RNA sequence: AGGACCGAACCGACUAAUGUUGAAAAAUUAGCGGAUGACUUGUGGCUGGGGGUGAAAGGCCAAUCAAACCGGGAGAUAGCUGGUUCUCCCCGAAAGCUAUUUAGGUAGCGCCUCGUGAAUUCAUCUCCGGGGGUAGAGCACUGUUUCGGCAAGGGGGUCAACCCGACUUACCAACCCGAUGCAAACUGCGAAUACCGGAGAAUGUUAUCACGGGAGACACACGGCGGGUGCUAACGUCCGUCGUGAAGAGGGAAACAACCCAGACCGCCAGCUAAGGUCCCAAAGUCAUGGUUAAGUGGGAAACGAUGUGGGAAGGCCCAGACAGCCAGGAUGUUGGCUUAGAAGCAGCCAUCAUUUAAAGAAAGCGUAAUAGCUCACUGGUCGAGUCGGCCUGCGCGGAAGAU
RNA sequence: AAUUCCUUGUCGGGUAAGUUCCGACCUGCACGAAUGGCGUAAUGAUGGCCAGGCUGUCUCCACCCGAGACUCAGUGAAAUU
RNA sequence: CCUCCUAAAGAGUAACGGAGGAGCACGAAGGUUGGCUAAUCCUGGUCGGACAUCAGGAGGUUAGUGCAAUGGCAUAAGCCA
RNA sequence: GCUCAACGGAUAAAAGGUACUCCGGGGAUAACAGGCUGAUACCGCCCAAGAGUUCAUAUCGACGGCGGUGUUUGGCACCUCGAUGUCGGCUCAUCACAUCCUGGGGCUGAAGUAGGUCCCAAGGGUAUGGCUGUUCGCCAUUUAAAGUGGUACGCGAGCUGGGUUUAGAACGUCGUGAGACAGUUCGGUCCCUAUCUGCCGUGGGCGCUGGAGAACUGAGGGGGGCUGCUCCUAGUACGAGA
RNA sequence: CGCGGGGUUGAGCAGCCUGGUAGCUCGUCGGGCUCAUAACCCGAAGAUCGUCGGUUCAAAUCCGGCCCCCGCAACCA
RNA sequence: GCCCGGAUAGCUCAGUUGGUAGAGCAGGGGAUUGAAAAUCCCCGUGUCCUUGGUUCGAUUCCGAGUCCGGGCACCA
RNA sequence: AAAAUGUUCU
């Protein structure tokens, strides 16, 4: 799973997820996985579309996954109550706005690579949108 | 149990008196940690970095130098 | 879980195992000599000998780099040669086997190598993490180059295996 | 008879179609992957 | 003989039922235990309240017991609960801060009020003077982050193995360079707003400040925007700022403190409007013009699903005949080789050409032990008008199961 | 175990079937020797379990006899609001 | 009690929100006067090594601040006399 | 000269118990149940890596995603502390459908029998015992089946009171001790004559237009709706046989 | 997952106890004694101080986190 | 009568619609003793129930007979 | 003062 591998800081806060992404172009492949859907890609998920995709690519033509999950989400345990300070960290997560392309793809067909990201997209809990590798 | 439910007495730092603002000499024009503004003309640098009026006037700021820092001077008028 | 356990086993197994005609250097037999671990002859596609100053000579397969290397730098120690009359062991075989790693791949591929008659001197082995990619290299003991080719189609039959050569 | 929420054509003899507003594959060559949306 | 046995009176009180405003403030009926004993019972006596007595349960001590009752201290004290009685007029809060053996109390300040005084004092806006370091942005810094580059430094191996060190290698790889993101506790930048000061204009009952009298209040609530916490759960919770309610009626939101509109001095069987509405319940459009849906969508919901249906610019094939049906072929070298046990388009691996060609992939799917066989792509007719499939958005459909 | 959480421990008995009971194991969470240990005949309105007998306890209620309840006449409450 | 953030760019601002510190130290570590400029890196060089000390170049405050953090600090508030 | 550190410092000088308790308060604040929520729970669906000889989708379903339900464990503390009685059983139930049986159907890795899964379907039905306070569970033997939930985890002005949860006592354990324990053990008062709603019955009054006696119609409402086995079809279809 | 304590040579214990010094007993290994093994005698080796970060001049030592252990409290309805 | 299952080193068992068979014990053989146990080494040491078939190749798949273990039917 | 034992069958 994707995960810092150091920290400032064990916890962060909820903040908020308003705006577009700046990771908005496909800058390494030819083909990209650009989220429409605003929200937060936890890393195991990222992890689940890396793998489908990857899978579907069978390994031919290199894949990168633009995003990272940098954010701890905590949670409180069952049956704990609301105060006792800040849960500990269960996951970590990118928060992803619209643009913000997750995985870009290169060394495939196009239909194959759209394939891929089908299976990706649906791993994924926001809404995707193919897109390629525009000239300026 | 936490171990973070601590924090100081907030000691009310910043500009006292802002630009264009007619001072007694003595009025602290500014409190800070650092000299993040420096003494002027006619402004004093206190102990703790507390900026004030070494003279009756209206309060000037005013980047200068190399270094490009905001000096607050007075204007004696 | 179970999968995981016969990895073991085999592994183990493995590791319990472990525990001249040959090669005719230009029509002299009997001379000492090595096969040499950058790549490793055996029915190859020619030989080529490095008379050593030390341990006699080091049979490297022909068109080698390292073979290269040494012609390159000075020829007159090197020996072109037969793979005499085929010893009857005639040992080593390393076989890089690079697969897509699932909770119980590495143990499949295993058992793949046991049952064959192949004695299994070693295993390297290790998961990289470019991906999930487990990778593994079987230091083995084979008989002829047919044999070493079954054994490559049948590793390669495990679904799982994406490629499997020396 | 499979009920999904997804329906897809699984084969080029599957057909989708819509009777009494359900989307329907119905299939000549495999009756299996006959479904309906539910 | 007996703290013996059985069993009436006598003493007791294990069970059950009844009764529970009873017949009874502990009983009755049916049973049940003891019944010559540490038994029982009459009469009189003594033990006194932190005292008695107690085969000990805090049991009993007059229906009262972890300290009887009666009287006095005494109107104890109660930061708690309740309650606090005629009328009209003006103003009108707070549920904040700080401290508190304090957190439901209280005290000072904030806000309310009454009073006296005082300046162009304050507020609105406009031009000027400012400081910001938030939103945003950015990645030189702090960290973090993916990729590509060249690569010290390790690892492997080949020369050699005492080494020097040389070679290299689908192993890893710091620094540096180029591209990529992310950050409440990063900033080589940086707003809006807000805040402070000035000048000016109109306005406003001095609305501002000071001192003095009287307070109340210091449980807040929801709504908005900015956050923390929680699960970007809660009518959750804790902050910031405004609103409303609190302390505010009326109209709307079916009903609904806090949403929307709107501030009720009284009266009127006048009119105009706000939110919201205008077929009937129910006051007002069954108004006008052009579109859309067909699901009762409206009038609850997601991923995902689908020739549902509308609108848009643009593209490929198209009366050199398309698309769809219909009629035929879909061959030769050839069983390409190889690799396999076999592989003959089709376990798979690798080349993937040419030929006869109207066209026919060293073959897209089915099919065989493999051949064979059956469809397909591609081709010519047949036929006579558009058809194909994106991507754009509009509305809709399914996804969609709960209890009187 | 009046003690044992894990636990309805495991094994055996008893039953068609037993978290109880009895017996035994010992892994006594956390028994133990006069805040006594372990035995113990007799005793017990003592606790637990089993068996026979017996039964309307029950299957599953039925009828019957009386006292209330219902109607009349007389008297005449109550908590509550 | 102090530092940051939370804190919505003046101040202020809560939570059993998120992070760390203090309960001192120093007669020099204060005053002043004069001077000096860091971490790191490369190449080289007695034992001397990845790491002591010395040459120079790159570096340009990455360091230092008696201790936490923040803001400061070359005119140095850093380091010498 | 005060770790007056609970740091605006109550005294120079102070720890516990109470189930023997008591008083004053609070729904300002818990346990019960309701409410909001839905992390968890349960039930669905999306993707389909694989498994399933072959073959993702008969049946499964990784990595993941999206919902619903209110249904477990929880969260919050809005309702109630001038009382809203708690578990279980009993007695009566009533609704929902996410159907266990019964009915209809599709697919099937459906020969038949039997199943599996999915769709529709809530009319009716839907266990006696042993053990335990239990619900639950396990076991026994049934059954066409022994549904899953809601209803104040339905129902104590209906019963019970075995459990929890007062006062007695004891064991174990912790406590110096009073005592204490979602540890155990034995023992341990369950009040209410029904005004209103509701419900089941059952009358009186008036009406329905002159009255009276009958007989009807039927708007509407209720009840009822379960199923086994055996035999025939036929040892026929099917099946190599069984 | 709330409070403490611990993880060190093969075993058990010290050290930590306020960073810089790895000790004690048993075991092990090599000798010796004995006829031979014991016991006894002599000599020796042995430790990245759970692991991972961190603070540092430097960590076993101080601090954090994670891994395993041992106490422990997990209640009142 | 019919079916189903099982038949593998000495002996326990492992491996199945198809790739030349193992784990334990036992045994061997050496060092070593007189031979051992201990200690130290090294080692499969098999008619997969026989006979046929299928196949490019059978422990396994189909027969065909045996043997054992069932589970079913049968009333002279 | 302290001094334990000797694998089996021959
Ligand atoms: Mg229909
Ligand atoms: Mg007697
Ligand atoms: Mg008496
Ligand atoms: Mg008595
Ligand atoms: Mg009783
Ligand atoms: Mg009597
Ligand atoms: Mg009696
Ligand atoms: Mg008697
Ligand atoms: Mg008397
Ligand atoms: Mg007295
Ligand atoms: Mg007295
Ligand atoms: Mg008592
Ligand atoms: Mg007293
Ligand atoms: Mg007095
Ligand atoms: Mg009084
Ligand atoms: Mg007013
Ligand atoms: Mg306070
Ligand atoms: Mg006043
Ligand atoms: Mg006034
Ligand atoms: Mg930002
Ligand atoms: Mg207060
Ligand atoms: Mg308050
Ligand atoms: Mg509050
Ligand atoms: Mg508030
Ligand atoms: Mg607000
Ligand atoms: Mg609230
Ligand atoms: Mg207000
Ligand atoms: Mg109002
Ligand atoms: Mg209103
Ligand atoms: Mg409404
Ligand atoms: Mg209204
Ligand atoms: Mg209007
Ligand atoms: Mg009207
Ligand atoms: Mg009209
Ligand atoms: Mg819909
Ligand atoms: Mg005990
Ligand atoms: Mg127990
Ligand atoms: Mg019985
Ligand atoms: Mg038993
Ligand atoms: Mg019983
Ligand atoms: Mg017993
Ligand atoms: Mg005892
Ligand atoms: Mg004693
Ligand atoms: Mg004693
Ligand atoms: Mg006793
Ligand atoms: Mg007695
Ligand atoms: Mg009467
Ligand atoms: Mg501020
Ligand atoms: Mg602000
Ligand atoms: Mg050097
Ligand atoms: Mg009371
Ligand atoms: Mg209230
Ligand atoms: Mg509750
Ligand atoms: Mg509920
Ligand atoms: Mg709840
Ligand atoms: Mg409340
Ligand atoms: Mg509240
Ligand atoms: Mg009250
Ligand atoms: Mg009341
Ligand atoms: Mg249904
Ligand atoms: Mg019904
Ligand atoms: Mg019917
Ligand atoms: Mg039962
Ligand atoms: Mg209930
Ligand atoms: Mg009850
Ligand atoms: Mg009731
Ligand atoms: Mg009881
Ligand atoms: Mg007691
Ligand atoms: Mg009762
Ligand atoms: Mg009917
Ligand atoms: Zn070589
Ligand atoms: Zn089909």
């Amino acid at each position: 799973m994707l995960q810092p591998k150091r920290t400032k800081f064990r916890k962060m806060h909820k903040g908020r997820n308003r705006g577009l992404a700046q990771g908005t172009d496909v800058s390494f492949g030819s083909f990209g996985l650009k989220a429409v859907g605003r929200g937060r890609l936890t890393a195991r998920q990222i992890e689940a579309a890396r793998r489908a995709m990857t899978r579907a690519v069978k390994r031919q033509g290199k894949i990168w996954i633009r995003v990272f999950p940098d954010k701890p989400i905590t949670e409180k345990p069952l049956a704990v109550r609301m105060g006792k300070g800040k849960g500990n960290v269960e996951y970590w997560v990118a928060l992803i706005q619209p643009g913000k392309v997750l995985y870009e793809m290169d060394g495939v067909p196009e239909e194959l690579a759209r394939e891929a990201f089908k299976l990706a997209a649906a791993k994924l809990p926001i809404k995707t949108t193919f897109v390629t590798k525009t000239v300026m | 149990s936490t171990r973070n439910g601590r924090d100081s007495e907030a000691k009310r730092l910043g500009v006292k008196r802002f630009g264009g603002e007619s001072v007694l000499a003595g009025s602290i024009i500014v409190r800070q940690r650092g000299t993040k503004f420096h003494a002027g003309a006619n402004v004093g640098c206190g102990r703790d970095h507390t900026l004030f009026a070494k003279a009756d006037g209206k309060v000037k700021f005013e980047v200068k130098g190399p270094k490009n820092r905001k000096f607050i001077s007075i204007e004696a008028e | 879980a179970e999968e995981q356990d016969a990895a073991a086993l085999k592994q183990l197994q493995q590791k319990s195992y472990t525990p001249n005609g040959r090669v005719v250097v230009e029509g002299v037999g009997n001379l000492m000599h090595h096969i040499a671990r950058c790549c490793q002859p055996i029915p190859g596609d020619e030989i080529v000998g490095f008379i050593t100053q030390g341990r006699g000579i080091s049979v490297h397969r022909a068109d080698c780099e390292q073979l290269a290397e040494l012609r390159s730098h000075a020829p007159e120690r090197i020996v072109d040669a037969v793979w005499g009359e085929s010893y009857s062991a005639g040992y080593s075989l390393v076989v890089r086997v690079v697969a897509n790693d699932r909770s119980g791949l590495l143990r499949d591929i295993t058992t793949i190598l046991a049952n064959e008659k192949v004695n299994v001197l070693g295993v390297a082995s290790r998961s990289d993490t470019k991906q999930q990619l487990a990778t593994i290299d079987m230091t083995i003991e084979i008989y002829n180059l047919q044999v070493l080719g079954r054994v490559l189609g049948k590793l390669n039959q495990v679904p799982d295996v994406i490629d499997a050569r020396r | 008879m499979k009920v999904r929420a997804s329906v897809k054509k699984l084969c080029r003899n599957c057909k989708i179609v819509k009777r009494d507003g359900v989307i329907r594959v119905i299939c000549s060559a495999e009756p299996k992957h006959k479904q309906r949306q539910g």
